[PDB]
C-alpha cells in the first residue's frame, strides 16, 4: 500500500496497526517542554551556590 | 661515612634515606648520626642544615 | 551609595541585626539643639549632628 | 619564596 | 620572567 | 566648634563598639557551647 | 633569546 | 588598514588578556597559596610503628594509642607467645570523634581521628578473654601509631 | 616552627 | 573614532569562533573486523 | 579608610572557606578481596 | 612570618 | 625556575 | 633564602 | 604561644 | 617567544 | 616573490 | 607575515 | 616559522 | 664520545636519548657525562645548554 | 590565663 | 589547674 | 571556686 | 597571496 503521500501513513496492515497505536495513545500531540528563557533563568538561578 | 639524601620533605618532618639503605625521619630539632643536629628544613628546596654545616640534598640521580 | 547593604555588591553573611534599616546600616543622623536632644522644629535652634 | 629554588 | 615562588624578576635588554 | 562636635560624636562613639563584639559572642559561644552538650552513643559490634 | 633568559636567571638566582 | 592594526591589537589584549607572562606568575601564585594551605603547621608528628604489653592486672593502666586526622592506625592482637588473637567484639566510646574499621574475623582494627586531639576510650573483647581490652586513644600527639604490636598478657588460640 | 612559605627575603 | 572598537566587537566575536574551533578535538572511532 | 573594612571583607570571605575546607574530614574506604 | 603560637615574629631583612 | 613562554628579548 | 629564616627562627626562640 | 616550641 | 625557533 | 618570505624569515630570524 | 614567537615580523616590499 | 599565507609581496 | 638527542622537552626535565640507546631526564641543575651540568631548558627550540659549551639538540632526522 | 572555677588569675611580664 | 593554651609571654 | 583545686 | 602559484 502506498498511501498519502508527505505525512505519517502505513504502507501495511502492520503499519496501520502501528499508526492507531500510536494514535490512540496520544503520541502525536507530545506535552509541552518549558521555555529556554523562563526556565533558563530558573536553572542558573537554581544551580548557583548560594551565598557567592 | 655514610651519606644520605633526601627521600622526600614536607614542612617539619623530612624522611632521609642513606646509603645502607636505611630510612629515617626528622623534624626541626633531632640527632643525626655524624652529621649532628639538625638546624633547617627548607622543604621548598629539597635542603636540610644541621649542626655540622654540611646540607643534606635530594640524591643527584632521584631529583 | 556606600552605606546601603543593597549595593553592597559583596555576600555579607555579617551582622544582619544591627543595620539602621534595610537601605542604610548606620544612620546619617537628624539635628540636635544646642543642649543635646532632638531638633524636631526649626524654631527650637538646630546646632549639632546626631 | 626564596631564589635557591 | 616569573618565578615559582611569585616574586617577579626579569632581565632588561638583551638580543641573540 | 566642627572640632568640638566631631570629638563629641567621637567620644558617643566609643560606647557600641563593646556590646557589637557583645553580639559576635554571643553568635560563637552559644555555638561551642552547643558543640559541646553534643554526646554521641558508643556503639558496639558483635563478631562473626 | 638565550642572553635574556640567562641574565634573568642569574638575576633570579642572585637576589633571593 | 592600520585600524587593523590597533583593534587587533587590542583585541589580543582582550581575549586573551592573560599575557604568557601573566599565565605563568598566576600558576606561580597558586601553587605558593595553596603549598601554604596544604602546610601542616609545626613539625607533623613522627610516624613510628611501636609495641606495647598490655597488663589487664587489677592497678594496671590501660595502654594508650597516638593518632592523628585522617591517618589510619592498626592496632593487630597478640598473645604472650605474639600469635594473633581474634576479635571477639568490639565497643567504641564516641565514634562521632573515632571511626574505626574491621574485616569482622581477622585480629585487627585500623582507627581514624575525626576532629583533631580530643581523646577517648576504646573496649575490645577478644576471643577468650572474659576481660575486655581497654585501650586509650588520644590524637593529635607528637608522634602517630601507625602500627602498634600489643602483647597481650594471655594465652590465645593460637599458641 | 618556622613556615618558610611564609617566608620573604 | 566609532570605527576601532566596532572593529574590535566584529573581529572578537569572528575569533570566539575560531578558537572554539580550534579547542574541539573529535575522538577516534575503533571498528573492529569480521 | 573605607579601603580597610573592603579589605577585611574580603578576607573574610576568603578565610570562611578555608575554615570550612578544613573541618572536612573524610572517613577511609574498605576494599576486601576475591 | 607567623609560628605556631600565633604571634607572629618576622625576620626584618635578609639576602643571600 | 624560569618559565621560558613568559621570556622576552 | 635560609639567612632570612634562621634569624626569624632564633627570634622566635629569643622571644617566646 | 610559648616560644619553646 | 625567542628569535632562535 | 619569495624574496619577501626570505627577508622576512631574515628579519625574524636576527629580531630574537 | 607573523612568526610563532607571537611577534610580528614582516618584510618591508619585494616582489618578483 | 614562516606562514607564506600570510604572504605580502 | 657518546652523543645524546632529545626524545623529549618540557619546561623544567628533558628525556635525552643516546647514541648507546641509553635514556635520561635532566632538570636544570644535572649532572651529565662528558657535556658536564646543564645550564638552561630551551622546550620551545629543542636546545640545551651545558657548562662545557655544547648545544644539544633534536636529532636531526627526529626533528 | 584562667582556672576552672571561673576567677581569672594572671601572671604580669616574664620572659624565657 | 593552668589552661596554658591562652598563654601570654 | 577556690584556689586549692 | 602568490604570483608564482
Amino acid at each position: 500500500q502506498s498511501g498519502q503521500d508527505s505525512g505519517l501513513t502505513a504502507k501495511s496492515q502492520a503499519q496501520q496497526a502501528l499508526n492507531f497505536i500510536r494514535y490512540a495513545s496520544a503520541q502525536v500531540t507530545p506535552p509541552s517542554l518549558p521555555k529556554l528563557s523562563a526556565y533558563s533563568e530558573l536553572w542558573n538561578q537554581a544551580t548557583a551556590k548560594p551565598n557567592s | 661515612r655514610i651519606i644520605y639524601y633526601i627521600q622526600a620533605v614536607i614542612p617539619g618532618r623530612a624522611w632521609l634515606i642513606g646509603s645502607n639503605g636505611s630510612t629515617l625521619t626528622v623534624r626541626e630539632g633531632s640527632k643525626i648520626p655524624g652529621y649532628g643536629m639538625v638546624k633547617l628544613i627548607d622543604s621548598l628546596q629539597g635542603r636540610i642544615l644541621t649542626s655540622s654545616g654540611q646540607v643534606i640534598k635530594f640524591s643527584q640521580e632521584d631529583s | 551609595v556606600n552605606n546601603d547593604p543593597a549595593f553592597s555588591t559583596t555576600t555579607s553573611t555579617g551582622n544582619s541585626k544591627n543595620d539602621f534599616s534595610a537601605i542604610a546600616k548606620q544612620q546619617f543622623g537628624v539635628p540636635y539643639k544646642s543642649s543635646g536632644e532632638v531638633c524636631t522644629e526649626y524654631q527650637q535652634v538646630c546646632q549639632t549632628w546626631g | 619564596p626564596f631564589g635557591a629554588d | 620572567r616569573v618565578s615559582i615562588g611569585g616574586t617577579v624578576y626579569t632581565a632588561k635588554k638583551y638580543d641573540d | 566648634i566642627l572640632q568640638k562636635q566631631n570629638e563629641q560624636l567621637a567620644e558617643q562613639k566609643y560606647q557600641q563598639e563593646i556590646q557589637q563584639r557583645t553580639s559576635d559572642m554571643l553568635t560563637a559561644a552559644t555555638q561551642l557551647v552547643q558543640d559541646w552538650k553534643q554526646v554521641e552513643t558508643q556503639v558496639y559490634t558483635e563478631g562473626t | 633569546c638565550t642572553d635574556a633568559a640567562l641574565a634573568a636567571l642569574e638575576y633570579h638566582k642572585s637576589n633571593a | 588598514e592600520v585600524i587593523d592594526k590597533k583593534a587587533f591589537k587590542d583585541m589580543t589584549r582582550n581575549l586573551y588578556p592573560l599575557n604568557p607572562e601573566q599565565v605563568v606568575k598566576l600558576k606561580q601564585i597558586y601553587e605558593t597559596s595553596e603549598y601554604a594551605k596544604a602546610a601542616t603547621p609545626g613539625t607533623p608528628p613522627k610516624p613510628t610503628a611501636t609495641s606495647q604489653f598490655v597488663n589487664l592486672s587489677p592497678g594496671s593502666t590501660p595502654p594508650v594509642i597516638r593518632l592523628s586526622q585522617g591517618f589510619v592506625s592498626s592496632l593487630v592482637f597478640l598473645d604472650s607467645t605474639g600469635a594473633p588473637w581474634p576479635i571477639a567484639a568490639y565497643d567504641l566510646g564516641d565514634p562521632s570523634s573515632f571511626n574505626i574499621q574491621w574485616d569482622k574475623t581477622s585480629n585487627t582494627l585500623m582507627i581514624q581521628a575525626t576532629k583533631l586531639y580530643n581523646y577517648g576510650n576504646l573496649a575490645v573483647r577478644l576471643r577468650g578473654l572474659n576481660t575486655p581490652v581497654m585501650l586509650t586513644l588520644i590524637p593529635g600527639q607528637k608522634a602517630v601509631d601507625y602500627r602498634v604490636d600489643l602483647r597481650v598478657q594471655g594465652y590465645g588460640p593460637n599458641a | 616552627c618556622v613556615s618558610m612559605i611564609g617566608g620573604s627575603r
